C-alpha cells in the first residue's frame, strides 16, 4: 500500500566506491579529485539529489479520505505510513547518499544539501509520524473482532476508547476523530450484522430474545455514555489547544442508530403481540389474531433496512391493519357478548 | 454620576501633557469607583516590558493585558505568570511574529531606533490587531521627545475572493522640547486621533499585512504632517496674534492703507 522507491546514484560514483569496496577503504570525498569541482560532474549530482527530493516528495505528503475503506485499513494505512517513513529515513541515512551529500557540500554547492533536509517534507513527517507511534502500536481492534458475545462487545467498546484517550497528548484533528468515530460504528455495525445472523433471532421466544434485546441496548448505551466522555474528552482539548471557533460538526449519524431504530419499532410491535398473544388465549378471534398475525409476519429476510422499508412499511402498517379489521369484530363483538344482558 | 464622569474626561481634555500619567492616577483616585471606566478613552503614554528569554523589548497596553499578564509577541509567553492566559490562533501567532517583523521594519524606517509591538486577536469574519509605537528622543540629544502611537485595526475580511475591509483607528501623543539659546526652553505637548477605511484587494503579493502597513504609513504621514503644519502652525499664528513684533502705529499705516486697499477692492465690485 505505500511506495518505497530507492535513490539512484550516478554510476561512476558506485565504481569509484566499488574500487574503495575491493580494499575495504572508506570511499573519501575528495577521490575524485579534479573531477569534484567541475560543472557537468555537480550539475548530474544535482540532477539526482533533486529527483530524490521528488521521490521522497512522493510519498510523505501523500493522504487519502480518513473514511476510506474500513476503519482497520484507515488505521492500518497510518501504521504503514510510519514504518516507510522510517525506511525513507533509513535509505536517507546511507553512507552512499551522503558521500553525494559531502559532494555537494565540498564543491561549495550548499542548495541540494540545505534542500535535501528542508525542501523534503520527511523531518516534519516523521515528527508527525512519531507524534502518532505509540497511539497506532498495540491498538485493540482484535478486542472488536472475535467478539460475537455483546458483553465482550461492552467491555471491548470501553476498553478501545479508554486507549484511544491519548489523543489528549497528541494533538488529534476534529474532523478526523469524528470519521474515525463513524469507522468504529462502521465494524460495529458489520459485527452485529453477523451477530444477527449467527442468532437465528426470529424464531426464539420472548425470554431469550429479551435477554438479547437488553444486551443490545447495553451494548448501545455503553456507547453514548462512553462517546458523550470522548466529547467531553475532545471539548477539553480543543480548549486546552485554543486555536480558533471552526464550525465543527457533532451532528454524528453513525451506524448502529440505524438498527435501532428498527429495534424501538420491534418493541412497541411486541407490545401489541404481548397484550395480545399474552392474553388473547383466553370466538376464534384468539386463533385467528395469531394466524393472520404470523401470516403478515413471517417474511422479514435477514431484517436490512432497505427492504426494512422498501416494503415493509407497507407490510407493517398492513400488519396493523391485519390486526385491526382481524380485530375489529371483538369490539362490537364485546357490545354483543355484553349489552345484550 | 455619569454628569461626573463626563466632566472628568473634559478635565483630561484640558490637563496638561506632561503629567498624564500621574494625574490619570489622580483622577482615578478621586473616584476609584469609575476607574477601569477611565482607562478606556484616556490617552496615557505606553508602558515597556522586557522579554526575558528572548532579549527584546515589548510595549503594554490592554489588548496584550491578558487576564493581568502581557503576551511578549517576541516569545508568546505571560509576565506576570499566568500559564491560563488567552493564547492567540497559531494562525494568528505566525501572522503576528511576521507582523511583528515588518513593523520593525517600518519603525526602523523612519523612527531609526524606539520600540515597536503588533499584537493580534479574532474577529468572526477576519482579525483585530493593535500597533504599539514608542520613541523617545534621542537621551545623548537635548532634544527630549517621546513619539507614541497606537494603532487600533480591524479587519473586516469579507467573504472570499480576498477583498477586505479594513477598519483604523490611530493615535499619536507627541511629546517636545528643545533647551536652545534663542528660545531658552520651548516645550511643545500634543494629541491626535484619526480614523481611515479602505476595502484594498488582498493577494499573494499583497497580503491583509501589507494593506495594513500601508494604511499606517499613510496615516502616520497625514498625522505627522497634520500637526506639523495644522496645529504647530496654529499655535505660532496664536503667538504671532498676540504680540505682534512691528511697532503699532506703523501697523496702522500698513493697516490703514491695507483698509485703503479693502476699500479698492470692494470698490470695483
Amino acid at each position: 500500500e505505500i511506495p518505497e522507491i530507492s535513490l539512484p546514484i550516478h554510476p561512476m560514483i558506485t565504481n569509484v566506491a566499488k574500487q574503495c569496496y575491493e580494499r575495504g577503504e572508506k570511499p573519501k570525498v575528495t577521490d575524485f579529485g579534479d573531477k569534484v569541482e567541475d560543472p557537468t560532474f555537480l550539475n548530474q549530482l544535482q540532477s539526482g539529489v533533486n529527483r530524490w527530493i521528488r521521490e521522497i516528495q512522493k510519498v510523505t505528503k501523500l493522504d487519502r479520505d480518513p473514511a476510506s475503506g474500513t476503519a482497520l485499513q484507515e488505521i492500518s494505512f497510518w501504521l504503514n505510513l510510519e514504518r516507510a517513513l522510517y525506511r525513507i529515513q533509513e535509505k536517507r541515512e546511507s553512507p552512499e547518499v551522503l558521500l553525494t551529500l559531502d559532494i555537494l557540500k565540498h564543491g561549495k554547492r550548499f542548495h541540494a544539501t540545505v534542500s535535501f533536509d528542508t525542501d523534503t517534507g520527511l523531518k516534519q513527517a516523521l515528527e508527525t509520524v512519531n507524534d502518532y507511534n505509540p497511539l497506532m502500536k498495540d491498538f485493540p481492534l482484535n478486542d472488536l473482532l472475535s467478539a460475537t458475545e455483546l458483553d465482550k462487545i461492552r467491555q471491548a467498546l470501553v476498553a478501545i476508547f479508554t486507549h484511544l484517550r491519548k489523543i489528549r497528548n497528541t494533538k488529534y484533528p476534529i474532523q478526523r476523530a469524528l470519521r474515525l468515530v463513524e469507522a468504529i460504528s462502521r465494524d460495529l455495525s458489520s459485527q452485529l450484522l453477523k451477530v444477527l445472523g449467527t442468532r437465528k433471532l426470529m424464531h426464539v421466544a420472548y425470554e431469550e430474545f429479551e435477554k438479547v434485546m437488553v444486551a443490545c441496548f447495553e451494548v448501545f448505551q455503553t456507547w453514548d455514555d462512553e462517546y458523550e466522555k470522548l466529547q467531553v474528552l475532545l471539548r477539553d482539548i480543543v480548549k486546552r489547544k485554543r486555536e480558533e471557533n471552526l464550525k465543527m460538526v457533532w451532528r454524528i449519524n453513525p451506524a448502529h442508530r440505524k438498527l435501532q431504530a428498527r429495534l424501538d419499532q420491534m418493541r412497541k410491535f411486541r407490545r401489541q403481540h404481548e397484550q395480545l398473544r399474552a392474553v388473547i388465549v383466553r370466538a376464534n378471534a384468539i386463533e385467528e389474531v395469531n394466524l393472520a398475525y404470523e401470516n403478515v409476519k413471517e417474511v422479514d429476510g435477514l431484517d436490512v433496512s432497505k427492504e426494512g422499508t422498501e416494503a415493509w412499511e407497507a407490510a407493517m402498517k398492513r400488519y396493523d391493519e391485519r390486526i385491526d379489521r382481524v380485530e375489529t369484530r371483538i369490539t362490537a363483538r364485546l357490545r354483543d357478548q355484553l349489552g345484550t344482558a | 454620576s455619569d454628569q461626573q464622569l463626563d466632566c472628568a474626561l473634559d478635565l483630561m481634555r484640558r490637563l496638561p501633557p506632561q503629567q498624564i500619567e500621574k494625574n490619570l492616577s489622580d483622577l482615578i483616585d478621586l473616584v476609584p469607583s469609575l476607574c477601569e471606566d477611565l482607562l478606556s478613552s484616556v490617552d496615557q503614554p505606553l508602558k515597556i516590558a522586557r522579554d526575558k528569554v528572548v532579549g527584546k523589548d515589548y510595549l503594554l497596553c490592554d489588548y496584550n493585558r491578558d487576564g493581568d499578564s502581557y503576551r511578549s509577541p517576541w516569545s508568546n509567553k505571560y509576565d506576570p505568570p499566568l500559564e491560563d492566559g488567552a493564547m492567540p490562533s497559531a494562525r494568528l501567532r505566525k501572522l503576528e511574529v511576521e507582523a511583528n517583523n515588518a513593523f520593525d521594519q517600518y519603525r526602523d524606517l523612519y523612527f531609526e531606533g524606539g520600540v515597536s509591538s503588533v499584537y493580534l486577536w479574532d474577529l468572526d469574519h477576519g482579525f483585530a490587531g493593535v500597533i504599539l509605537i514608542k520613541k523617545a528622543g534621542d537621551g545623548s540629544k537635548k532634544i527630549k521627545g517621546c513619539w507614541d502611537s497606537i494603532h487600533v485595526v480591524e479587519v473586516q475580511e469579507k467573504s472570499s475572493g480576498r477583498t477586505a475591509h479594513y477598519k483604523l483607528t490611530s493615535t499619536v501623543m507627541l511629546w517636545l522640547q528643545t533647551n536652545k539659546s534663542g528660545s531658552g526652553t520651548m516645550n511643545l505637548g500634543g494629541s491626535l486621533t484619526r480614523q481611515m477605511e479602505k476595502d484594498e484587494t488582498v493577494s499573494d503579493c499583497s497580503p491583509h499585512i501589507a494593506n495594513i502597513g500601508r494604511l499606517v504609513e499613510d496615516m502616520e504621514n497625514k498625522i505627522r504632517s497634520t500637526l506639523n503644519e495644522i496645529y504647530f502652525g496654529k499655535t505660532k499664528d496664536i503667538v504671532n496674534g498676540l504680540r505682534s513684533v512691528q511697532t503699532f502705529a506703523d501697523k496702522s499705516k500698513q493697516e490703514a492703507l491695507k483698509n485703503d486697499l479693502v476699500e479698492a477692492l470692494k470698490r470695483k465690485q
